[PDB]
């Protein structure tokens, strides 16, 4: 399905490629409906 | 999930709403109950058996 | 689902350190952001970096 | 050398004590920090560096990985820091170095410096004031709260003189001192009227909000003309090598018509016929430099020498509060000792201690006389606290209910004793007046919580995840339920016609994802909804009979 893996160094562009978004709070969750 | 909306619209049981985390014997043990002790919080008022 | 914080009983719960590592990074980050938005003495700016 | 005969005898023999490299250490290292980072730095060869004297099977056991290239490298390094004593990475230590070499002020050091922040922003109200349109949106801000839009004692802080009516008093003084200004231009007394204006505008008081606006509004209209003194320096003396001469006599001093660029087209130079380059270019920037002018009531080369008188005032207060930030690092190091180990790091708390310094010199008034050392103990005690309160533990806790567990904390602590062996939940409920409710979910909340490399232990080396379970998960005997209950549907429903089963395909969401309204399903056959629900009715009716519910009954847990 592969046949190789292949690695590399993650260009900044690719980081930002694999993102879904930007963490910019350290909160984890709601601490009251754990949210 | 559909095949649920349509057998339970049949027999017209609802959901639960509830579920059963309950306290059972595990697998194999057969034994013989010789105490039961219900410990309640005091907010709690108590219940029957307590 | 990598570094999880699941819901244990009575209340508790438990993660991974990881969770305490990113968050050591992102209160840096956003406290380095803002002292370059601040135009801070460059002492102060350079141990936070 | 002597590290590199403890380098060749630990790779004689094959190990290394705690005796050979403490007698293999020079002589000027001292603290326990940058030893046993060389002992990491032989210690990744590895030639094993052990407390005792090792066993006879674990130097043929333990192995020697890998020769030679990291052992180069390292010997690079190990040869290389028999030199400098200076060396560590830590930041607290290395920012007690830097932080040693700011001495501290005296009382009169620290209000002549106040004082130089003081007339640091007084050279750039100075710069501010010295502008016209700032002042013109002094007139359509007071007009616009005329009509209360904002609160103007809120938007200035009245001004410097608690009551409207006087800050009306000192904006009806503005109005009639513009009009014997503007009106009065046609330039003899002219400038001098701008003087008088700009005079009475340095003992208003405002919010620095209200300031920063105007700062900046014209600080875009600033870096523009910056932007077209690169618009012409970048296209004159590189482009077209336009010698800087004519750049420094014609341009320069006059900046304003069009002739010390487009009379410049016949000084019969290659640059001349050059400038046909760039002849189109500037005369956009012919018309928006003095456009500018049209949006100040003076030239562009006293707009050169206004932003200088703010740009370098700005650049002597911010670097004396500075000065007075930087002498007074001794003081934050000595509180975060006191907030050290309540959850954050001891860096951490000091850097949101020199954002509080930072804010505590802004809003510090020397005028009273105080000391300043009494003032940012106030803000310090604040922001510490505010940021172990906000970024301390992994679930943010906000900021009074964290004071709701401190006062509890503190409050228990002292009905441990003064009550007998413990205080109860219920007790709590009597010495605060939070009603036995409001007090219980205090101590339901956690505390930092449990980590999931948590030792059980001595099973497998097992942690704690491990033995945490997903339930959220599809557990293969109700998938395959599942999974055969969509196909015992397909053959109740291979029972049904055309019509009567489709329908109950799409009142569900039997392969298709929805799930119709009743008037939906009776949108598709045009029948008002009532026919569809009896139709429906009558297909449920029909599959509730026995052998017929045969395999369905079966699927239902009973």
């Amino acid at each position: 399905e592969f046949d190789a893996i292949k690695i590399a160094l993650a260009s900044p562009d690719m980081i930002r490629s694999w993102s879904f978004g930007e963490v910019k709070k350290p909160e984890t969750i709601n601490y009251r409906t754990f949210k | 999930t559909p095949e649920e909306k349509l057998l339970r619209a049949i027999f017209g049981e609802k959901a639960s709403d509830v579920k059963d985390s309950s306290l059972r014997v595990p697998n194999g043990v057969s034994g013989t109950v010789i105490d039961v002790q219900v410990f309640t919080r005091d907010g709690v008022e108590k219940d029957k058996r307590a | 689902d990598l570094r999880p914080l699941v819901p244990l009983d009575g209340g508790r719960f438990a993660t991974s350190d990881l969770n305490d590592l990113y968050r050591r990074v992102i209160n840096r980050n956003n406290r380095l952001k803002r002292l370059l938005d601040l135009a801070a003495p460059d002492i102060i700016v350079r141990n936070e970096k | 050398s002597q590290l590199k005969l403890l380098v060749t005898r630990g790779k004689e023999q094959g190990y290394l004590t705690y005796a050979e490299v403490n007698d293999h250490l020079p002589e000027d290292i001292v603290d326990s920090d940058q030893i046993e980072d060389i002992i990491q730095m032989i210690n990744d060869m590895g030639i094993q560096v052990m407390e005792e004297a090792p066993d006879a099977d674990d130097l043929m056991l333990a192995e020697n990985t890998a020769d030679e290239d990291a052992a180069e490298a390292a010997a690079q390094v190990l040869s290389s820091v028999e030199s400098e004593i200076g060396r560590t990475t830590d930041p607290v230590r290395m920012y007690m170095r830097e932080m040693g070499t700011v001495e501290l002020l005296t009382r009169e050091g620290e209000i002549d410096i106040a004082k130089r922040i003081e007339d640091g922003i007084n050279q750039v109200q100075c710069s501010v004031a010295e502008y016209p349109e700032a002042i013109t949106y002094l007139l359509e801000q007071y007009d616009r709260v005329e009509a209360e839009e904002a609160r103007l004692s809120d938007l200035i802080t009245g001004f410097v003189d608690i009551d409207p009516e006087l800050a009306r008093e000192k904006f009806a003084e503005l109005r009639a001192q513009y009009v014997v200004t503007r009106d009065t231009i046609k330039h003899a007394t002219a400038q001098e009227e701008i003087l008088k204006l700009s005079e009475v505008f340095k003992q208003f008081r405002l919010v620095p909000k209200q300031f920063d606006y105007l700062v900046n509004s014209m600080r875009v209209m600033m870096d523009r003309v910056r932007t077209q003194e690169r618009l012409i320096m970048k296209l004159c003396v590189e482009q077209c090598k336009m010698p800087k001469k004519n750049f420094i006599t014609l341009f320069t001093g006059n900046e304003t018509s069009d002739t010390w660029f487009n009379a410049a087209i016949a000084m019969n130079k290659p640059w001349s016929e050059k400038l046909h380059d760039v002849s189109e270019e500037v005369h956009r920037a012919l018309q928006k430099l003095q456009q500018i002018e049209e949006e100040t009531g003076l030239t562009i080369e006293q707009v050169k020498d206004i932003n200088r008188r703010m740009s370098i005032g700005e650049a002597k207060a911010r670097r004396a509060k500075k000065e007075m930030v930087e002498a007074n690092l001794r003081l934050v190091i000595s509180i975060a000792k006191k907030y050290t180990n309540r959850g954050l790091q001891f860096l951490d708390l000091i850097q949101e201690g020199n954002i509080g310094l930072m804010k505590a010199v802004d809003k510090f008034e020397y005028r009273r006389g105080y000391k300043f050392s009494t003032y940012a103990t106030w803000w310090i005690r604040q922001a510490i606290t505010r940021s172990i309160a906000d970024q301390a533990r992994t679930i943010r806790i906000p900021v009074h209910m964290i004071e709701t567990i401190n006062k509890l904390n503190r409050i228990s602590r002292q009905m441990l004793q003064e009550m007998g062996r413990e205080p109860t939940p219920e007790e709590l409920a009597e010495r605060m007046l939070m009603p036995e409710d409001k007090i219980r979910k205090v101590l339901k909340i956690a505390k930092e919580p449990i980590s999931m490399e948590t030792p059980i232990g001595d099973d497998e080396d097992s942690h704690l995840g491990d033995f945490i379970e997903d339930t959220t998960l599809e557990l293969p005997l109700d998938s395959a339920t599942t999974e055969s209950l969509r196909a015992a549907t397909h053959d109740v429903l291979a029972g049904l016609t055309a019509r009567e089963a489709k329908v109950l395909r799409m009142r569900f969401g039997i392969d298709m994802n929805t799930d119709y309204t009743l008037e939906e399903v009776g949108k598709q056959f045009d029948v008002t909804r009532e026919r569809i629900r009896q139709i429906e009715a009558k297909a449920l009716r029909k599959l509730r009979h026995p052998s017929r519910s045969e395999v369905l009954r079966s699927f239902l847990d009973d």
